[PDB]
């Protein structure tokens, strides 16, 4: 993941997705890689979804 | 959409108004901080206002 990490709520039961670095919408599962600065700029939001 | 999705719910300042409709209005020196006033301002109101 990079500076652009937009999150989209899932609707009508679909799982929410977060934008990959290459630009593919992926669900909240598996193994991820974050730079620290990414969490810092979105602490409150991320600390609500994850 | 649940209220947790929107950015305003986290009290985050935005560069732009967060509204259903927004428009552009001319307002001379609406952000200036001058020492001498030239006293020739041109100010309109939003088009919903006459």
């Amino acid at each position: 993941f990079g500076r652009d990490c937009r999150i989209s709520f899932g609707m009508n039961g679909a799982a929410p997705m977060i934008r990959d670095e290459t630009g593919l919408m992926v669900p909240f599962e598996g193994n991820w890689i974050f730079p620290l600065a990414l969490w810092q700029m979105n602490t409150r939001y991320f600390n609500q979804q994850f | 959409l649940a209220y947790t999705f929107f950015t305003s719910s986290y009290a985050i300042q935005s560069p732009f108004p967060e509204a259903a409709v927004s428009r552009i209005v001319v307002h001379t020196r609406w952000a200036s901080n001058v020492d001498f006033d030239r006293d020739s301002s041109v100010i309109m109101a939003p088009p919903t206002e006459n």
